[PDB]
């Protein structure tokens, strides 16, 4: 879905802002606003349940572990497809150079066959209707 | 072409002719990992 | 780099779709040259018997 | 001889069929293309001996016994 994550989303975003809150403050620790910085701290636990409620039905996605890597090396997907589209380049290459292959292959191939007999003939039949 | 029959082709747009810090150890966990009175 | 999962994790059907596109194509090409090796066992082995 | 050499042309008639194929699987670009017009040229010249290598044997060749024995009398 997307409002599911959006949900993760502005909530467990405003986890992570919140987050800026939290230590932006807790560089400099007046004796008693920890009640400030521990009500964030029940924040955090207040999300941390809600979150998880928000994490169990999170479905742990199926993991595409290496793309995953590669945004564990933080390498945004979109280079996936990006990098495997260079590969399909490649292989768009290989392929349709091959049918090439073929069509001069064929084509240079039934020259010289004219060039030399071009007398399969009667099973040219098949052969020319089979161009 | 295949995309023509795989409709990717948005993404051809988007996605024909940085990320990490572009859209702004634990890995090894991802490998192998009143309370107001306590502190 | 949660978030992030979040926040460019819009791309599965797609993305894997595409894996999988690279796949399709590169079992042409093995295919392809699998075929050929084919040959070349039938070319030694063939023919020295 | 002649013989050897028809099997020699069969030898030829894989060979090309390989190699024939082998750098297309394994990869001057339409230079390419006439190491392949090639390929075939030489598939070609090939056939070609097929051709020829061809119009060969002679065909009643059983009774060349019995001839053979007219010439042992002789």
């Amino acid at each position: 879905m997307a409002e599911k994550f959006d949900h993760l989303e502005e909530h467990l975003e405003k986890f992570v802002e919140n987050i800026r809150q939290l230590g932006i403050i807790v560089s400099d620790f007046q004796p008693s606003s920890q009640a400030g910085l521990n009500q964030k701290l029940n924040f955090i636990v207040t999300g941390l349940q809600d979150i998880d409620k928000c994490r169990q039905q999170l479905h742990d996605i199926t993991v595409p572990l290496e793309v995953f890597e590669y945004i564990d090396q933080g390498r945004n997907p979109q280079l996936y497809t990006k990098e495997c589209l260079e590969r399909a380049l490649a292989k768009n290459e290989q392929v349709k150079g091959k049918i090439d292959t073929m069509k001069k292959f064929k084509s240079l191939l039934i020259q010289e066959l004219s060039k030399v007999f071009p007398e399969d003939m009667a099973k040219y039949r098949s052969i020319r209707g089979e161009d | 072409n295949l995309i023509t029959h795989y409709n990717l082709e948005q993404a051809y747009n988007k996605f024909c002719g940085e990320k990490l810090s572009n859209f702004l150890s634990l890995r090894s966990l991802i490998e192998k990992p009143g309370t107001m009175l306590a502190g | 780099r949660l978030l992030a999962l979040v926040k460019w994790a819009n791309n599965a059907g797609k993305v894997e779709k595409c894996a999988m596109i690279s796949s399709f194509l590169d079992q042409q090409a093995i295919l392809f040259v699998d075929t050929a090796d084919r040959l070349a066992s039938l070319a030694r082995d063939a023919l020295v018997h | 001889d002649r013989l050897t050499q028809l099997q020699d042309a069969v030898n030829s008639l894989a060979d090309q069929f390989c190699n024939a194929i082998g750098v297309l699987q394994q990869c001057p670009t339409e230079e390419y293309a006439q190491l392949f017009a090639a390929l075939i040229a030489r598939t070609a010249k090939d056939i070609d001996v097929l051709i020829d290598s061809l119009p060969s044997e002679e065909s009643t060749a059983a009774l060349q016994a019995a001839s053979l024995y007219k010439l042992e009398e002789e």
